[PDB]
RNA sequence: AGAGUGUAGCUUAAAAGCACCCAACUUACACUUAGGAGAUUCAAUUGACGCUCUGA
């Protein structure tokens, strides 16, 4: 009841919240959306190096809003010399991270060069793109 | 630390195979890639 | 003698005299007898240090040595009310079968009124 | 996790009234250990691979140590403390075991909380405890 | 002309029907409403409309518990995933505490 | 128009006869199992390096932060500020051969 | 209290050539391999090597082995690049492409009056300028070399503390790109170094401190 | 040379409970199911090895 000292013990509502910009302040810091563009030419390393890094930011205390793949693109490339075909492909998947304060991110970047798998390429970017 | 998401099998289910091809940009750089059929050398121009 | 009848949006089911419930941890394997006052009758862990000695199996180990317990004590019937995660995991199935074995319903019968 | 913390939070007394107010040796481990270990060396896992584990020495050594403990636990469910002794508890250290005859054999075996009928009861049972004296009543 | 017409409905003459402390026998009606405004607890039962009503005979008994729902209804589930990990829902109930014994042993004769 | 290659082609259906037959012995099975666990161990291990690793170098950045702010309340804010030389990252990671 | 202004730098090489793997990795990996050549559904090869053997041989009654020969003579033809390019030289400490699987760092000599100072890349900060604007132009000066020097953020490594008169040295990380060196045989004795070297070659607390932030790999 | 001490990551746990790791579901995470690994630093409440902190 509301007049009894018990009232709104049942409130949940506030403790959920059912409902972008680079904020470099002063001394807190935040980067805005950063898109982590993994380009490989197997599929499965590329994916694999993803989820590695997504584990990382679990383990970091860092939101992941999104993880999707861009589309593999066919570089049919022609073996000049007698025409040999060799229709490659490379495979782009992206992990995108919001909040990073001044010291994290460098040690995040080192941890991600330490890690770096055989072949694989990165590129560390913001958000503002069209797929 | 480079051998830690390397060790990578295929998550899917159907799907062709795979040989380890030894792929070689202009660079002069070998890259081990699972490319159609048993290609050893994909030297790239 | 009665059982509580409702918390029919609640779960789980207090409509029961003998729950049994399993307890999976990290490391041990706990499973209880309980009542509606909570009253824990009769339990089997691996925490015991007796069958600490000698996992799907060792759950199923414990169920067993419960079963002969239940026996002893002279509870025959619970109502085992589970998750349907629980349910449908393999240790858990196994257990059931242990105590089936042993020779306790998880099912127990009705009140009887009039 | 959720379910957890709710039983926590019930176990927990408060102030608002609820459903409670109205209703309600370093050596010996070492021991412990390298036996484990044993055990583990032996399995050398691919028995886990279904083992069923021998229940009669279980048994006796749960009645060794902690049967006592689990017996306070029945004695007081079955409410004897509270009616045979007006409350005040007691842990049973002695294990007691009491057989009924039937027969020539077998044996009925009295535990904590069996079932028996006074026609397997008619005569006086077989008593054995393993100790050294005593007044045993019934 | 007034474009607003249609809301002609008379009130539903729900709430609570029995009080905390009221002596009830078995089967009557305790409270009713639409959306869980109170929830069932020991000895109460729930009809289609979300009525409570009695199973024993005794005394009502309102409290404050712990909400934990069935894990196949979702809605409820997917709000306690939701919440953050030192918090716990609560609700209120509604119990009965029943007043008489079920019943006694009486002597029929001496055979 | 977001269109991903997670698909399983229509050339894959027909073509399922090549491979069904997997008759493993006991004993191989039982290598596998043998090897998994101790997978498992090695990559626990190498985590709880990395942990470490990472952890040492965080005390390590404090440390300096703490030290600087102490010898100059001027210079922190100034090495806070994160430079404008990461909108575009980019690295390639490690080959098999030099050129 | 008049704070001694000594900046620093911790330089990094990253690795060019991947690691060697473990026998427990090595076994895990060949798993993998089997697993996946057990899983999967068709090759181009295989398809149009044993179906058209069938046939040759039921045409008889009445291509790949080539191919796979054309591949083997291409794969010994091409001789590749040496993964080492540092136990063959052995004794060259001083240069860059030396250990191609690990990690590197820079480290160099001076003597002064004083001390004997066994060095790692030190600076000399002055109040005006910035301490990433001091590195940079040590980075530039001492070695006499032209490099991309990568850095990662204005924010640094690790500091130390020396005091006599109070004093500091102040590190960061820089990961080269590409650095172009003038004169190899000059008389500024400077050392290229893995994890062990370095724990190694450092007498002082000041440097045997810096390979906590180092990474180990 | 002195001070604080000293259960595996962590704890008004006393060999626990959470953290943790590999698989399989998963685009990935998450959940779930199977597995996995772990500790009273050492000698009779005292002393002697390990860190953290302050000096030279
Ligand atoms: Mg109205
Ligand atoms: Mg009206």
């Amino acid at each position: 009841y509301k007049t009894k000292p018990t009232h709104g013990i049942g409130k949940y509502k506030h403790l959920i919240k059912a409902e972008v910009r680079a904020i470099n302040l002063g001394t807190d810091y935040e980067y805005g959306v950063l898109n982590i563009h993994l380009t490989a030419y197997d599929m499965t390393l590329a994916e694999s190096y993803a989820q590695y890094v997504h584990n990382l930011c679990n383990s970091l205390s860092i939101k992941v809003e999104e993880s999707y793949a861009m589309p593999t693109k066919t570089i049919e490339v022609l073996q000049l010399q007698m025409l040999l075909d060799s229709v490659l492909t490379t495979h782009e998947r992206v992990v995108q991270i919001s909040g990073l304060s001044a010291t994290f991110a460098e040690i995040f970047l080192e941890i991600i060069q330490s890690s770096l798998p055989e072949g694989v390429r990165l590129s560390v970017k913001e958000h503002t793109e069209e797929d | 630390d480079s051998s830690r998401a390397s060790l990578t099998r295929v998550h899917r289910q159907a799907y062709a195979r795979l040989y380890p091809v030894l792929l070689v940009k202009q660079d002069g750089s070998t890259i081990h890639i699972r490319y159609r059929e048993p290609r050893r050398m994909l030297a790239m121009p | 003698a009665r059982k509580e009848r409702g918390w029919r949006t609640v779960f789980p089911s207090r409509e029961f005299w003998h729950r049994l419930r399993v307890i999976r941890t990290q490391h041990h394997v706990e499973a209880l007898v309980e009542h509606q006052n909570g009253k824990v009758v009769v339990s089997a862990s691996t925490r015991e240090w007796a069958i600490k000695k000698h996992n799907v199996v060792a759950c199923e180990s414990i169920g067993r040595v419960l079963a002969q317990r239940c026996l002893e004590a002279g509870i025959n019937f619970m109502v085992y009310q589970p998750t349907p995660w629980e349910a449908a995991s393999d240790s858990m199935k196994r257990l059931q079968s242990a105590m089936t074995e042993g020779g306790v319903v998880l099912r127990e019968p009705q009140r009887i009124y009039e | 996790r959720y379910r957890r913390r709710a039983e926590q939070e019930a176990q927990a007394p408060h102030w608002w009234r609820t459903y409670r107010e109205y209703f309600g040796r370093t050596q010996q481990l070492l021991e412990r250990k390298q036996a484990i270990q044993e055990l583990r060396a032996n399995v050398e896992e691919r028995a886990a691979r279904t083992a069923s584990v021998p229940l009669d020495a279980v048994r006796a050594e749960w009645e060794r140590t902690c049967g006592p403990y689990h017996k306070q636990r029945l004695a007081e469910y079955y409410g004897l403390y509270r009616d045979l002794f007006h409350g005040a508890t007691f842990v049973p250290r002695v294990p007691l075991h009491v057989a009924y005859a039937v027969g020539e054999d077998d044996l009925m075996p009295v535990y904590c909380g069996n079932e028996v009928t006074p026609t397997e009861a008619a005569q006086a049972p077989e008593v054995t405890y393993e100790a050294e004296l005593w007044t045993l009543l019934l | 002309s007034s474009k607003n017409l249609g809301g002609k409905s008379s009130g539903r003459r729900q709430g609570i029907k029995k009080m905390e402390g009221h002596y009830v026998h078995a089967g009557n009606i305790i409270a009713t409403q639409r959306h869980f405004r109170w929830h069932p607890g020991a000895h109460v039962g729930v009809g289609k409309n979300k009525c409570l009503y009695a199973l024993e005979e005794g005394i009502v008994r309102y409290t404050k518990e712990v909400y934990v729902p069935h894990p196949r209804n979702t809605e409820a589930v997917d709000l306690i995933t939701r919440l953050p990990k030192g918090a716990v829902l609560y609700k209120t109930f509604v119990h009965v505490v029943p007043a008489k014994p079920e019943g006694t042993f009486k002597l029929v004769a001496m055979l | 128009i977001p269109i991903e290659d997670f698909i399983t082609p229509l050339k894959f259906l027909d073509k399922a006869r090549e491979r069904p037959q997997v008759e493993l012995t006991f004993e191989e099975t039982e290598r596998r199992a043998l090897l998994l666990k101790k997978w498992s161990l090695y990559k626990q291990q190498e985590r709880k390096m990395e942990r470490d690793t990472i952890r040492a170098m965080l005390e390590a950045q404090q440390e300096a932060l703490e030290e600087l702010q102490l010898e100059s309340p001027k210079l922190h804010a100034e090495a806070i500020k994160r430079d404008p030389n990461l909108f575009p990252f980019e690295k390639e990671g490690p080959h098999y051969t030099p050129p | 209290s008049p704070w001694r202004l000594l900046g620093a730098l911790c330089l990094q090489r990253p690795p060019v050539v991947s690691k060697p793997l473990t026998p427990l990795q090595e076994e895990m990996a060949s798993l993998l391999q089997q697993i996946e050549i057990e899983r999967s559904l068709y090759s181009d090869h295989e398809l149009r090597a044993l179906d058209e053997n069938q046939r040759l041989a039921k045409k008889k009654a009445d291509l790949a082995q080539d191919l796979e020969d054309m591949w083997e003579q291409k794969f010994l033809q091409f001789k590749l690049g040496a993964r080492i390019t540092e136990a063959d030289e052995k004794n060259d400490r001083t240069s860059l492409n030396r250990k191609l699987d690990r990690n590197l760092v820079l480290l160099v000599r001076e003597k002064f009056g004083d001390q004997d100072v066994w060095i790692l890349p030190q600076a000399e900060w002055q109040p005006g300028e910035t301490l990433r604007g001091t590195a940079e132009r040590t980075l530039a000066t001492l070695s006499e070399n032209n490099m991309e020097a990568k850095f990662l953020g204005n924010a640094p490594c690790g500091h130390y503390t020396f005091k006599f008169l109070g004093a500091k040295v102040f590190f960061f990380k820089a990961l080269l790109l590409t650095g172009d060196f003038s004169q190899a045989g000059n008389k500024g004795h400077h050392v290229w170094v893995t994890k062990d070297e370095l724990g190694d070659y450092l007498k002082p607390k000041y440097l045997a401190q810096v390979r906590r932030f180092v990474s180990d790999l």
